[PDB]
DNA sequence: ATCTGACACGTGCCTGGAGACTAGGGAGTAATCCCCTTGGCGGTTAAAACGCGGGGGACAGCGCGTACGTGCGTTTAAGCGGTGCTAGAGCTGTCTACGACCAATTGAGCGGCCTCGGCACCGGGATTCT
DNA sequence: AGAATCCCGGTGCCGAGGCCGCTCAATTGGTCGTAGACAGCTCTAGCACCGCTTAAACGCACGTACGCGCTGTCCCCCGCGTTTTAACCGCCAAGGGGATTACTCCCTAGTCTCCAGGCACGTGTCAGAT
């Protein structure tokens, strides 16, 4: 057959991570791994045109933080913003 | 064919955004602009399918003729 | 009425019936192929119609908000017509 | 440590998302702080929608999260709807609207 | 009044001017930038306020094709936030 | 002050442009408030860009880029 | 006919929108035939959009191409048209539209 | 320090069209950027094809089916026949 | 009818484009299992179809008052020109640091089973608008 | 007061959670070369301070175009009650054509190398604004 990449299994982890009761529906799974593709589609392709626009050639954490900053609403770029630099200060906090 | 969908069941899908009460010639009307919106989407998803060298016109194909048009569906693997 | 209001609004369910949405839309599409005629997979007509059926209900809905500007209560047709050339398409 | 996921905190594939931005030519060079950045901010939007989505099913008494939920927790909401403001969730009907001119 | 409505459809000009829109422009951009006033570069404000002038003449058609929709002849406000609230 | 600066003839011979014939004389509260929002939205995105850039000077360019990005892009500076 | 211009029966480069497409990071192996492909494509957009700027900007008697003709040979057209129902032509000017109630 | 253009050919395109009427160097500019967007519509469109259906390559086939997806009734069809007209003469050499 | 100036046109050169040939892998073409999608017969029934009564609303009217175009002095800042500036755009020269890339290694995450419980549905109390 | 509409109990049943064996891509370690990150020079144009002009904003008089709340005529959707009919489940059968592998011709990246297409400078002459 063929091995198919998804994000179930991680949507459902985060899921019980949030409130320790609730399952999904599978279709719920269905919403949530294209959900997950579609923001991952708008913000790698604008990171490309960024980084296309600015004539360089590369992907950069200041780039994908260009990109959260401008594709998401008023305070929710911000507090997604500083999960973006906090999770990236403690990955370089080991490495 | 195109009269197969319903008169009441135009009724339903306009009672299901808020309205009170439905003309008479409104019916025509929506039968319209049904087909004028089902002839562009399957006129995209056509040009995917035949494109592909396939024939069964598959789910995901459509997902994508109603991603270029901004109106994208979820649910069916976008 | 109003009873059927809130009942098609609670309800998740598909408010035009599977089967002539199906040969509406297999007849659309052996108008283009070059005559020939294609299969669609089960699931197609259903990502189809959900999103015609969305379509259909947003159209109804904006065309409203302009009925109850208007001042009526009904909707006549060019309500649909006007709001439809309003919204860019 | 023997993952890069679980070395930043996080709970999405780094990994996998850095495999997709190499394999989907969005370009050439893709330093190593960006696919953990990009699957940090995939994590909030996540946690995010399924808070709220949680809380409306608390609300109607249930213990799954269906697809009206989904549609209820992202509209019933102001920046969640101003970016998701154009797609169809599917199965998920409308949220309850009824005009004011129109009730007696 | 007609005289008037066709000589401002037959010309290609622009309609508000260049000093109060700068202004307008820096101020709005002064609120942003961490409050450290960036440097407008001269045509950008041109860009600008043709990006502007294009946004409210359509909209000013499309509430008017709302107020003749609805029997009047005037333009009141409901008709220009509702032609804004329709078109997403 | 600036914002209630532009002119309220320039209000209405932008409302003459597109076909009106009367105007009520509290649209033009609204027009500035629609006006300002407009402004808001594609100066953040300006901003961002020729910060993101580091480049002082808010360039055409990129101006241009901004309304490419939210679709109402615009001809004649470089698209 | 050394160069692929008029080996292509064109008058568009083919050059350089293979620069484009290699440059671009659209795909990686960008074939033979398409870069020509595109060029005709584009060749044709640009030589029916100018029959129709041209002739209007004849009508109304001027010897150049401004960009309000550039707009009305736009406007006038329904493909044409739809292809570009968003687009702002600067110095543009808008379509010569008034209703028959209003008056 | 050199900056690329495309107002020479469209400029060879117009007087090949008609003869008598050049371009006012504004309407250069535009048409300049109009040529840039359709170009980076069409070849946007190439990508997302060839990555949707697990391909490599942009070819000439994926090109006609990009133009025959973004452009309007008429104007796909010659458009489409242009191109295949081109590849032909391109291609017998 | 004329001037104010910019679109059209001529030489140096120079960076990118064409030619010739190499080298690896990508996509054409065939081939086989098998998923599943078209096609067609019982049979139940939910819902579509429809005729007529009944009031609910669309629509013309009209007179009252109210807010908007327009005329006319009257002031207010926009616009162009000098004209001087210095900030920061842009080019460029090294130079380190970081990301492709290869080769093995190993759990991670995926297909499949499978048994288990949340909700669909039915049925019963009870409460109560208009 | 007629259905309406909320708790609660009972019965069943099909999707979810979880375990389990298992390919394969994701990590670790080491090599390396090139892309972008800083210094350092230039030097174009965005800012700004003042002067002089003057086209446009503006404040009000006022006349009237016209918004609109209440009026009546009429027609026309909604609901009800019987009819009828085509979807729907379920079964069954069967045959495209999807998908996935095996092979391999050729089709494009890549590199050296020569050369001209096109851009960047100046210089003229008529196109249009009143």
């Amino acid at each position: 057959k063929s091995r198919k990449e998804s994000y179930a299994i991680y949507v459902y982890k985060v899921l019980k991570q949030v409130h320790p009761d609730t399952g999904i529906s599978s279709k719920a799974m269905s919403i949530m791994n294209s959900f997950v593709n579609d923001v991952f589609e708008r913000i790698a392709g604008e990171a490309s045109r960024l980084a296309h626009y600015n004539k360089r050639s590369t992907i950069t954490s200041r780039e994908i933080q260009t990109a959260v900053r401008l594709l998401l609403p008023g305070e929710l770029a911000k507090h997604a913003v500083s999960e973006g630099t906090k999770a990236v200060t403690k990955y370089t906090s080991a490495k | 064919n195109i009269q197969g969908i319903t008169k009441p069941a135009i009724r339903r899908l306009a009672r299901r955004g808020g309205v009170k009460r439905i003309s008479g010639l409104i019916y025509e009307e929506t039968r319209g602009v049904l087909k004028v919106f089902l002839e562009n989407v399957i006129r995209d998803a056509v040009t995917y399918t035949e494109h592909a060298k396939r024939k069964t016109v598959t789910a995901m194909d459509v997902v994508y003729a109603l991603k270029r048009q901004g109106r994208t569906l979820y649910g069916f693997g976008g | 009425w109003l009873k059927e209001i809130r009942k098609l609004q609670k309800s998740t369910h598909l408010l035009i019936r599977k089967l002539p949405f199906s040969r509406l839309a297999r007849e659309i599409c052996v108008k283009f192929t070059r005559g020939v005629d294609f299969n669609w997979q089960a699931q197609a007509l259903l990502a189809l119609q959900e999103a015609a059926e969305a379509f259909l209900v947003h159209l109804f809905e904006d065309a409203y908000l302009l009925t109850l500007h208007a001042g009526r209560v009904t909707l006549f047709p060019k309500d649909v017509q006007l709001a439809r050339r309003i919204r860019g398409l | 440590a023997k993952t890069r996921s679980s070395r930043a905190g996080l709970q999405f594939p780094v990994g996998r998302v850095h495999r997709l931005l190499r394999k989907g030519n969005y370009a050439e060079r893709v330093g190593a702080g960006a696919p953990v950045y990009l699957a940090a901010v995939l994590e909030y939007l996540t946690a995010e929608i399924l808070e709220l989505a949680g809380n409306a099913a608390r609300d109607n008494k249930k213990t799954r999260i269906i697809p009206r939920h989904l549609q209820l927790a992202v509209r019933n909401d102001e920046e969640l709807n101003k970016l998701l403001g154009r797609v169809t969730i599917a199965q998920g009907g409308v949220l309850p609207n009824i005009q004011s001119v129109l009730l007696p």
